[PDB]
């Protein structure tokens, strides 16, 4: 399928219009909305919500679509001693100690 | 952008940002056994068990219309918990509500379950509509894959994978291909792909690459302006 | 080593999913302009889900504005100069009544 | 036995206590498992809300009165109150005061029937506070790990043995009361932490307290026994023994 | 057949009371008034809901996800969102 | 790719032109269609 | 007796454990099958559900699944005390003992 030039932008951004005299007096009040259809656009409510359960749930959903992702999901839900799937890294204790146990060889 | 300048915006007669016990004249006052003859009170200690049963009811009565969709059942549970965890996480001191916050929230959820038992709750109708549009889009991707065809999502990923290789083959001085750089590459493709949906790609020019589309256009003869005058 | 290789992978996948949330919002926000010049029902279509929450308030007769909002900022802006400045209590239904009554040895329940 | 009982399967011992904020009743009774969309009937038939209130509020209330109809068949409710109402009903057209004097004994009869037919409700928070103070029970039971397997509590019919309770051989009291207002039941408990079970049997009776005319406690446990069963240990705990309790306090003998 | 059906008569209502013809005028007015008042109260909760759900969040507090926002993120994502996540996962978690 | 479900539940009494539940949003759409 | 599974009507089957070793295996499989459970292999008989990402509401969903598999009718008063794997095993034992002694299901 055709993609055009990556360096260029859509033509809507490049098209322009200029004014002249006389000019229509009318000032637009609202944007026209003749047909109530807003498909394929995500809700703007999903703006500044903090991290929560939906993040690790949707992560597994997209990870399970790949071979490597399926291995990560099954390993984490089985062989990781954590009281929550909302993993937050605030220290490198588990990272550094996992390196000293491997770099000895 | 714009901040509220009034420093007393959150002040109430009951304190700062107090939405649990607004100050009124008929304030709660204690009762003494020795001096009380009779009393008419509706408060009891049944809200905890009613909170547990309401969850079991709202959860089970909603799964009746999920048709065994396992991913929808787990999504609904996460959404149902966000509705029951409101009193535990809110800024409002729900343990200091005027006449018992536990009773108030339990009676509020019972009104929700009553609508749930009739399959008329707006959360239910919203779930059916959202899931049907999602399954229609997944069935479209499945029917294209069964035909050996490439999906629109797979073509974007393969196109994004090759642009990263091109941008990193010229990035030798630096070697940190940050997530910021990856994002603006994908967003630029997205804007051109989004504009390509309303104006598809005919030639090498690509999606929305025709200047003639933005010349003066008129409504077709078989579809005039239905709502207003044209001249 | 493989234990943290898979732990940090899922940890990154969680926060990459949150990064994609914030990114795709700013992407959709480009099509939103002049919130004051949209019709009522078109603004609710951009914020899909607000009409449904508005229906839940109506069907349960929670027609006291801001009762189920933790921070009823609109309620505070409306009462900046109100007599007996107060906002509605959290999750207050217009039909509930917690009034009590007692009879004591003194008159008027005292 | 619980007098108020609907076709609802869950929480039988709380059905009369729980006051739901429902406008009307749920379409179906509480499901015991996930069902199919075709299991339930969409858009219940016309006049469904009126039918539900009759079979979930009216009908179980009448079954409560019928189950305990033997507690209201006293000479006061049967002969005296209706006989008094008929005497003044013959002059109902003479003045308004005769209509009131003919309707008051009817309202008084309803109130005695309404209170006597209710389920016997003891102060359960007093009971659990009493069993959690015993060291032999707290060894195997705790509030956070206890669960109820069976509950029974019902009034005792007729007058009891006229040697253990001579109080009820009173012709003035028998004119108003046909039963003894005493109740008896048990409690099947289990502990999910220790794996132990016990049967908490109890007998109650109304007692006078601290005052001349008012009853002190309508359900005073004068006999409280626990048959604790464990893995291989069977213990028998006696919280309140009736031989020691009946020598100190006597029943109240409700009138009216 | 019973005489209770005589209440359906309006031809000869002037022979008994002639009150029905005037009371229903108030009832129709009373319904119109309550229609204007009640519809105003119940409908006008939307400006408060629309403003709070879009302007009441702050950075020193946690914004918790509602029911609708759970279903929209998990079961109402578009194709661009699906691509961006798999694009991030392939480049960083798989291809490093 | 696993074969997804054919369809979810379809409510027999909810349509886009005749929504079952009420809100000011649907009244707003019918209002602007009128004026 | 039939339920929808991924859009297909499948007859639901019931289990009868009547053995201590089978109850422990069922509860572990039950808790591991829950999508919110963390550290599924670290789960044992003495595992607190709180240590595996489960709260009071997750115990309700687990109790709801026990009613589906075993045909129990668990009251709302019993659910909030099921906070460990051992609690589910002992409760199932108490229900089987109650029906074997009293010939009826416990009060719901
Ligand atoms: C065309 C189609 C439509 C037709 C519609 C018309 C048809 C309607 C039909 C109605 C008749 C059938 C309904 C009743 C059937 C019950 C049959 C039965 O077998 O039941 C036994 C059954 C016993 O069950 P059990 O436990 O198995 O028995 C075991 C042992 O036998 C138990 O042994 P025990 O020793 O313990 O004995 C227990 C027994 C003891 O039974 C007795 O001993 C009998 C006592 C009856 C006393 C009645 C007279 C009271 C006054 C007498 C006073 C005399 C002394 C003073 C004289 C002063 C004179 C001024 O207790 C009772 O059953 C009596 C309960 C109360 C009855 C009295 C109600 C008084 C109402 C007064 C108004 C009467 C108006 C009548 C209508 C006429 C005008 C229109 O009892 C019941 O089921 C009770 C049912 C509920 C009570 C119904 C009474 C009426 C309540 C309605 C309230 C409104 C009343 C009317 C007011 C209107 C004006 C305001
Ligand atoms: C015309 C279109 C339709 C309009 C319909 C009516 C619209 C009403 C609009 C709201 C006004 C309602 C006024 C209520 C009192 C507000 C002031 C207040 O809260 O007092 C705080 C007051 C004011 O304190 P303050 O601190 O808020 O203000 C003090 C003023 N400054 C700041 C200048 C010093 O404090 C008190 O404690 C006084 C208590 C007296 C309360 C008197 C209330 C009597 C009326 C309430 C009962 C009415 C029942 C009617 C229902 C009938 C049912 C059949
Ligand atoms: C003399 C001839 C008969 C005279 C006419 C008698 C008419 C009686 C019925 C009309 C009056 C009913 C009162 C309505 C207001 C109270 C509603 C109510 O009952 O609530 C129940 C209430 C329900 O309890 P509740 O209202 O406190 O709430 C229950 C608590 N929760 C909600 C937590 C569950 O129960 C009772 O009050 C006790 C039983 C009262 C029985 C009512 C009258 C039954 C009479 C049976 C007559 C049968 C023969 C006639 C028909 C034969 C067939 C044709
Ligand atoms: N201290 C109190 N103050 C005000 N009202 C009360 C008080 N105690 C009870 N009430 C009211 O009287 C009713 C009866 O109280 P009661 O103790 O019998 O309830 P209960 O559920 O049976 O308690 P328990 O579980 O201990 O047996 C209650 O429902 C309540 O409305
Ligand atoms: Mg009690």
């Amino acid at each position: 399928l055709q993609w055009g030039s990556l360096a260029e932008r859509p033509m809507v951004d490049r098209v322009m219009s200029t004014s002249t005299w006389p000019v229509p007096y009318y000032q637009r009040l609202f944007k026209a909305y003749p047909i109530r259809e807003k498909k394929d656009k995500m809700s703007l409510l999903l703006s500044d919500i903090d991290i929560d359960d939906t993040n690790w749930y949707q992560a597994k959903d997209f990870l399970r679509g790949s071979f490597r992702g399926r291995q990560i999901v099954d390993y984490v839900e089985n062989n990781i001693a954590s009281n929550t799937y909302i993993l937050i890294q605030q220290d490198v204790a588990n990272m550094a100690k996992a390196y000293v146990h491997d770099i000895c060889g | 952008g714009y901040k509220i300048r009034n420093k007393s915006i959150f002040w109430t007669r009951a304190g700062w940002k107090n939405n649990w016990h607004p100050k009124n004249f008929n304030a709660p006052r204690p009762s003494y056994g020795e001096f009380t003859m009779g009393i008419r009170c509706r408060n009891d200690h049944h809200s905890f068990l009613r909170y547990v049963q309401t969850y079991r009811n709202m959860s089970r009565h909603c799964k009746q219309y999920f048709l065994g969709d396992k991913q929808l059942e787990e999504t609904f549970i996460l959404g149902l918990r966000s509705l029951f965890l409101v009193p535990y996480d809110s800024q409002c001191l729900t343990d200091q509500i005027k006449h018992g916050g536990e009773r108030r929230f339990v009676d509020q959820l019972d009104r929700d379950f009553e609508l749930i038992s009739y399959n008329t709750h707006p959360y239910q109708l919203f779930t059916y509509t959202v899931r049907n549009e999602h399954l229609a889009w997944k069935n479209e991707q499945y029917e294209k894959i069964q035909k050996g065809e490439k999906t629109f999502e797979q073509e974007l990923l393969d196109y994004l994978d090759e642009q990263v290789l091109a941008e990193k083959a010229k990035l030798r001085d630096g070697q940190n291909f940050s997530i910021e750089r990856m994002t603006e590459i994908a967003l630029h493709v997205f804007r051109k792909a989004r504009a390509g949906k309303v104006r598809p790609a005919q030639d090498v020019r690509g999606p929305d690459g025709n200047v003639n589309d933005f010349l003066e256009q008129r409504r077709p003869f078989e579809h005039p302006n239905p709502t207003g005058v044209t001249h | 080593l493989d234990d943290i290789e898979n732990e940090l992978s899922f940890h990154a996948a969680i926060w990459l999913n949150a990064y994609a949330d914030y990114t795709m919002f700013l992407f959709e926000l480009e099509e939103y302009n002049d919130p004051n010049d949209y019709l009522m029902h078109e603004n609710f279509d951009f914020f899909r889900g607000l009409e449904t929450e508005l229906e839940e308030l109506t069907e349960t007769h929670n027609y006291i504005p801001g009762a189920k909002d933790d921070v009823n900022l609109r309620g505070y802006l409306a009462t900046q100069f109100a007599w007996g400045k107060k906002v509605i209590s959290f999750y207050r239904h217009p039909a509930d009544d917690f009034k009590c009554a007692k009879a004591t040895k003194n008159m008027l329940g005292r | 036995q619980m007098g108020f009982s609907s076709d609802n399967p869950y929480n039988k011992r709380w059905e009369y206590k729980w006051k739901h904020s429902y406008y009307t009743y749920p379409r179906d009774y509480e499901h015991t498992e996930v069902r199919k969309p075709q299991d339930s009937k969409d858009v219940p038939p016309i006049y469904f809300a009126y039918y539900k209130d009759f079979v979930d509020r009216w009908l179980p209330g009448m079954n409560m009165w019928w189950q305990r109809r033997h507690r209201i068949f006293d000479k006061f409710n049967v002969y005296f109150l209706p006989g008094m109402s008929l005497f003044f009903y013959q002059f109902a057209d003479l003045a308004l005061g005769f209509k009131i004097m003919a309707a008051f004994p009817l309202f008084l009869a309803y109130t005695r029937i309404r209170d006597k037919t209710l389920d016997p409700d003891f102060k359960e928070t007093y009971l659990r506070d009493m069993i959690y103070q015993n060291p032999e029970i707290t060894k195997y039971f705790n509030e956070e790990t206890i669960h109820v397997l069976d509950y029974e509590f019902e009034y005792l019919p007729g007058y009891l043995c006229p040697e253990k309770f001579p109080e009820y051989q009173n012709k003035t009291w028998q004119f108003f009361n046909t039963d003894t207002a005493q109740a008896e039941g048990f409690f099947k408990f289990g502990d999910v932490e220790s794996g132990a079970t016990m049967t908490l049997k109890f007998k109650t009776m109304p007692i006078p307290g601290k005052f001349r005319y008012q009853v002190g406690e309508p359900f005073y446990f004068y006999d409280l026994r626990a048959e604790i069963k464990c893995d291989g240990v069977y213990k028998e705990v006696v919280l309140v023994d009736e031989k020691e309790s009946l020598k100190k306090i006597r029943p109240f003998l409700f009138l009216i | 057949i019973l005489d209770y059906l005589f209440l359906l008569d309006l031809n000869d209502d002037l022979t008994r009371k002639a009150v029905f013809e005037q009371v229903i005028i108030f009832i129709f007015i009373y319904c119109t008034m309550n229609f204007l008042a009640w519809s105003t109260v119940v409908e006008l909760i939307w400006p408060t809901h629309f403003f709070n759900r879009r302007h009441s969040s702050s950075q020193e507090f946690i914004r918790f996800r509602t029911y609708t926002e759970v279903l929209l993120k998990i079961s109402a994502y578009n194709d661009f969102f699906y691509v961006l996540n798999n694009y991030y996962y392939n480049q960083k978690l798989i291809l490093k | 790719m696993k074969k997804p479900m054919a369809k979810a539940y379809e409510h027999p009494y909810n349509s886009e032109h005749h929504p079952l539940n009420f809100s000011a949003v649907k009244i707003a759409e019918t209002f602007h269609d009128f004026i | 007796l039939t339920q929808y599974v991924e859009g297909q009507i499948v007859n639901r089957n019931q289990l009868t454990l009547k053995k201590q070793e089978d109850i422990e295996q069922y509860v572990l499989k039950l808790v591991r099958g829950y999508f919110r459970t963390t550290n599924k292999q670290g789960l044992n008989i003495n595992s607190v559900l709180q240590d595996h990402g489960l709260d009071e509401f997750d115990s309700i969903e687990l109790a709801m699944q026990v009613e589906e598999d075993l045909g129990y009718v668990i009251s709302a008063e019993t659910i909030p005390v099921l906070n460990k794997v051992k609690h589910f095993v002992n409760y199932i034992n108490h229900v089987e003992q109650f029906k074997a002694e009293n010939g009826k299901a416990p009060i719901a």
